């Protein structure tokens, strides 16, 4: 949840294509407005695949997208 | 807009609310140093500028 914009972060389809993007919410209450597609599963970095425990600061973390399986990245601006 | 000043004895005037500027700070939570905050008279009622 981005606080200043108060908005979820989501991943969803808008043409052919999975895009991250922040959903603007007519709701009175920012934080009531809770979607499927915007749930992210945090995965901690760990020498052993199938170790998971809880993370640290100085850890590193993934995060992968429940409805679809993706995992958030970043890539290139065209712009 | 309303005067500012300094006075040596102090009044109610000097009464100053200090509140978060950024959203991810909430009243009641300790203020850090280095953090931006908004200083509110408390009678006048307008932050200061
Ligand atoms: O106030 P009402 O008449 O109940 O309407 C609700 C709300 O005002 C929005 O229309 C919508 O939120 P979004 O803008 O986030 O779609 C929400 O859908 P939801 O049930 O999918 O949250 C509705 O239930």
């Amino acid at each position: 949840f981005h606080a200043e914009q108060e908005k979820f972060l989501t991943c969803d389809e808008y043409k052919g294509k999975l895009q991250v993007f922040l959903r603007t919410t007519l709701r009175q209450s920012a934080t009531s407005a809770t979607s499927s597609n915007a749930l992210w599963e945090v995965e901690v970095v760990h020498h052993d695949p199938c170790r998971g425990g809880a993370g640290h600061w100085n850890g590193l973390y993934r995060f992968k997208h429940l409805a679809t399986g993706n995992y958030l990245a970043a890539e290139e601006n065209p712009s | 807009a309303m005067r500012v000043t300094l006075d040596a004895t102090g009044n109610e005037g000097s009464w100053l609310f200090i509140q978060p500027f950024w959203k991810l700070r909430s009243n009641g939570d300790n203020v850090v140093v280095g953090d931006k905050v908004i200083l509110n008279p408390v009678n006048a009622g307008q932050p200061l500028h």
